[PDB]
């Protein structure tokens, strides 16, 4: 619905009743501009008028007439309240961070950046470790120990995989890995091993963990070719 | 297969319910006010783990009965897959037929959640040697959960109800020794079709 | 013109009997600049359409210098090229082969008369802003070739009695095949000759075909 | 061919949601801290596979109703190309009519993803034998997806909506037996022609 | 004469799969990854982009009502897509680049595990690893159109919006390849 | 020592007239030439060090007819057998001890394991037959 | 130009390259400089817009944290919480260590974890003061040195 008047566009939508500036008879929710009389002759006093500097002085009159006046990605505030009132302006003395996402732009404080800096610090520290890139038994005894711990699922394919990755990173990284895995917890009493399958008691389970420790310790002193030919038979990848 | 069992349980709380908060950031937000936050949703409703309680109840009773049931409570223990609770709650090669929902309160936070004070007293002196503050769920709060048994059998509802009565006897979560978490259950079950949504 | 071309995207250039050219030839540079020259209205397109104009191949360069002659051995470093560079592509019911990109190749366009330089400088400017597309499946994005360096150095011809490229002389055991596909004429011809083997320039079939090193 | 079906899916979580990280580099970066990371984007938004859940829902419902419907769940099982979910989701030759998008979250990982503690308790001594940290997506977190059906039929939308209510009944993502992944779906459909862009 | 050069900037919103075509590189990669992504020897990512544009224009112009050939049949030579994206004889005016990534492989290409789950048992019946591109990865292309017409930018942009909605590369039905394409046109005379 | 930025400075912000940028690169001492390079750099050299550590008769034809008729001995099987072969055939028949997943194709379960065994037998025997005989045998079954 | 403005210590030797993981700020005479610049610039401009330690040896630090970790005065919760307040600054760490160490006048109960053993009263208070002085002197060190000191005692800091 768009009526006309003396140049006036009166576009009615489902949201609001605009009037681009005789006067109409219905509600003129938004009016766009002696005119005060043109305001005062118009029923259902408009919500917010849309009004070179004389405008502002006129807007002051529109301010005095008790009528709101505007002078010509979604953004969210994660801020505080504080507040102040200086020169008829409600303010906030805050410095922060403008974060740009696909649909939202948010205004975050320095605490969020300290959250992000702690995460990035903890990420960086766990990348470079030590010097990236012993007992002894015979080769065949290493074979039957790895077969026996493979059958009872103490040394599993995942453990062999992380052993090979820590062996490719060098000797000391693999030593650190097996001393972490075989570390008996003083306050808990468990190590980072898969428990064996079978009807066992604590003594032979502890002994089997000890031979797992000694087998993976003595395999580290061998070269990479023997270790690869030792572990492909169990972990083909 | 063609049908699935629906077990709607409605559990009311008789002695105060604690189940601890799991989320590390929600914990670190709440430890400035409460030392023991209760487990909560982001929509401010109380979450309770339910599958582990029913599973542990069934393993305890079926082990005391003498039936072949594995234990999945020991350290890194794996389910064999041939038990009766292994069929209901899963194993390494097969999932559980009984998908067990979280116990979610019908009310919200700040209506059933109440923050309280707990004590530790010297035996020789009778003075409050320590004090902490823990977040509980009031008595009479009503929680609603659903158990969806995908391949129903004749003994599934009896096993689920027996585990529910064991949860009534022992408590559902939290400080169960001190008397927390004593609840009661109301069960409504029906054999719905699998193709009910295919209109 | 002295310059170095980097194959940004790989090129596919088939030949007869099953094989593929191990690097792009000067006939392909001639064809692609002729296509750009017709698309820019520059008056060198009639000279391109002429196939016997001397007025105006791309050999791989080494870790040193240029590879010299299917294998192409380096002169100084003696690094080897060829049959580790061709790669089979099975894509959507087609089986062709290409060259892996990321490898550097020579520039060889030597204008014998000064009168067309400007013209040649102009199309080098187009290459320096857009790139030249050499080989088969040009519109599919294959065969991209950026310029890394550009300069102009005059060259005196050979003052001796080897063939870096190939040559067209009398009757030969080998067989070389090029083509003429004239736009705004609807004509395509896979024209045949025999020529000699490999290992100024001409001799003696064409300007952008013969080389004497 | 002249029309397409657009199904805008807005899904909210009523239960905490877990789906497992798939990228190895992201997963090995995450176990320095957490044991079960949630699958996310490189733009820090949560991603859930969606075509498999809808297809599995339609296969179980259509097998239990009685239609001649193949099963692609078994190991290296071949789709027949004759059933309605072979036409709707894909066949070994013919492509799928429904191009099911991923479930892209509206918020990022700092708003909806929260690392939590899960346990494993001995049944006799009632002590926590094991403990592991796992990320989860919070409840009330919303996700958006778009299902584009080319060459539509009359019953495609009823099938997709029935699969969506089945996903409400069972769950999406992982850890479905423990109570995770229970969701609620809103559907906005529409007919388009393919030449809106033209 | 004039020519039209369209710079296509591409942002990845859902993970991108384009299967590797180099057989020797494939079998070098098959010991670890069962679906290697299409990669260069400069460790960059290749995406075929003339086929997607041509197929998008064929389905859109066929469903509009125009007489366009459907590949999948020889090109006719008289339709709009033969005059734009090529026909057996008349070469296509629109040469379309490969979508080359601005980043290398180690920043954007990740090995990701995919499943096949049994419907009744609800366990992972099968497993495989495929390489995929991360999201927010920016790809670049420039397409060149010789002797352009009035309906030149509009057809390219409409096919570009069809690829935004549908996707590019492989695994299209599973949600892979949902991208956003910025553009930048220029006329070179 | 002289210090060189390999990092990209073409993304910046202006705070307090300071042109600043948050960055997370690694400082590397290199033989009186220090540098600060990105995370990609460490990704590339971690990859380079990993690759450096990685530098170390009628019944037979009727059985192939039955097996290719139910597609357990399919076209890619015939190809990869041609590409080969004893270690291959060992690697495509060995049952996984955890899941029982033989790497063949699906075609009762007893008939399935007999058919799987039939394949291993036929595959092993054809390698016994000399080349060309098998090659011709295999062409009309999967032409490639 | 480059002025690194950071300690070039904590240099591990990945492969054949003495690297050193870092997270800081590039500021343009370009000058890479650490989080202390961002603290200084943030305090400076945040207040400009508002206008309307003990020193004990590193070996003794490590030995005393090991000793108090064995007798459970310093624990993995305390080493993690003190690390969190150390990441929040050198003034939040002072406040946290003072809050833990303080004797509440009514109860007399310090907030430390009590020692495990048979220690008498004066020895218990001496070990509490040892924990106070050790964690007070640890702050005087930089973030990387603090991290390598406490990463042995708590592997998931
Ligand atoms: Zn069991
Ligand atoms: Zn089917
Ligand atoms: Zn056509």
């Amino acid at each position: 619905k768009i009526t006309f008047y003396n140049n006036s566009v009166f576009i009615e939508t489902h949201n609001g009743n605009y009037l681009f500036s005789d006067m109409p008879d219905g509600n003129v929710d938004y009016l766009i501009l002696e005119l005060i009389d043109y305001i005062e002759r118009l029923k259902y006093t408009p919500y917010k008028v849309f009004l070179k500097e004389q405008r502002e002085i006129l807007a002051k009159r529109i301010i005095s007439k008790k009528i709101r006046v505007e002078l010509p990605k979604v953004v969210l505030n994660i801020n505080t309240d504080n507040m102040c009132n200086f020169a008829s302006y409600r303010l906030m003395p805050f410095s922060g961070f403008i974060v740009e996402k696909d649909d939202r732009i948010e205004i975050n404080d320095k605490n969020w950046f300290d959250m992000i800096w702690n995460e990035e610090y903890n990420k960086m520290r766990s990348q470079i470790v030590a010097e990236d890139f012993l007992p002894d038994m015979s080769h065949d005894k290493i074979i039957e120990n790895i077969e026996y711990l493979f059958n009872i699922k103490i040394l599993s394919k995942n453990r062999i995989k992380e052993f090979w990755e820590e062996f490719c990173k060098g000797q000391k990284a693999a030593i650190k890995y097996i001393t972490q895995v075989h570390r008996k917890n003083p306050n808990t009493g468990r190590r980072n091993w898969n428990p064996p399958e079978g009807d066992f008691t604590d003594n032979e389970i502890e002994k089997l963990y000890e031979t797992a420790y000694n087998t993976l310790l003595s395999l580290i002193k061998y070269d990479k070719n023997k270790v690869y030919n030792i572990l492909i038979n169990f972990n083909p990848k | 297969a063609k049908t699935m069992k629906k077990i709607y349980v409605t559990m009311k709380t008789l002695s105060p319910l604690y189940t601890g908060e799991v989320r590390r950031e929600d914990k670190e937000a709440a430890q400035k006010r409460v030392n023991f936050p209760v487990r909560k949703t982001a929509t401010n409703k109380v979450l309770i783990p339910f599958k582990g309680a029913l599973r542990s109840a069934l393993e305890i009773m079926l082990k005391a009965k003498g039936e072949n049931v594995c234990d999945t409570g020991e350290s890194r223990a794996r389910p064999c897959g041939r038990c009766v609770t292994c069929s209901l709650f899963g194993s390494m090669g097969r999932a559980g037929r009984a998908s067990v929902d979280f116990l979610i309160s019908n009310d919200t936070k700040e209506q059933i959640v109440r923050e309280s004070t707990h004590l530790r007293i010297e035996r020789q002196t009778k003075s409050a040697s320590d004090t902490f503050k823990g977040e509980e769920v009031i008595e009479g709060a009503t929680f609603t959960a659903t158990i969806t048994i995908s391949n129903p059998q004749e003994k599934d509802l009896s096993l689920i109800q027996s585990a529910l009565k064991f949860i009534e006897e022992n408590g559902i979560g939290g400080w169960l020794n001190k008397g927390y978490g004593r609840v009661s259950f109301e069960v409504k079950s029906e054999d719905v079709a699998t193709d009910r949504f295919l209109k | 013109i002295k310059g170095i071309l980097e194959s940004i995207t790989g090129f596919s250039i088939p030949l007869d009997n099953g094989e593929y050219a191990l690097y792009p030839a000067g006939r392909h540079l001639r064809g692609a600049i002729g296509y750009i020259a017709f698309n820019l209205d520059l008056p060198i397109s009639s000279k391109f359409l002429d196939f016997d104009f001397d007025d105006i191949d791309l050999l791989p360069i080494s870790k040193c210098k240029i590879f010299y002659p299917n294998s192409l051995k380096c002169p100084s470093c003696n690094e080897i090229y060829g049959s580790s560079v061709l790669r089979n592509i099975m894509a959507r019911g087609l089986s062709y082969k290409e060259v892996i990109e990321g490898k550097k190749y020579r520039l060889s366009i030597i204008v014998k008369d000064e009168k067309y330089l400007n013209e040649m400088e102009a199309i080098i400017r187009y290459i320096l802003s857009y790139g030249i597309y050499l080989g088969n499946k040009v519109s599919k994005g294959y065969g991209k070739f950026k310029i890394k360096e550009y300069s102009i150095v005059d060259i005196l011809p050979v003052k001796d009695s080897l063939l870096l490229s190939d040559a067209i002389i009398d009757n030969g055991e080998k067989d070389i095949v090029f083509s003429k596909k004239e736009i705004s004429s609807s004509k395509f011809e896979i024209i045949r000759k025999r020529g000699k083997a490999k290992g100024f320039y001409i001799g003696y079939g064409g300007l952008g075909f013969g080389e004497i090193i």
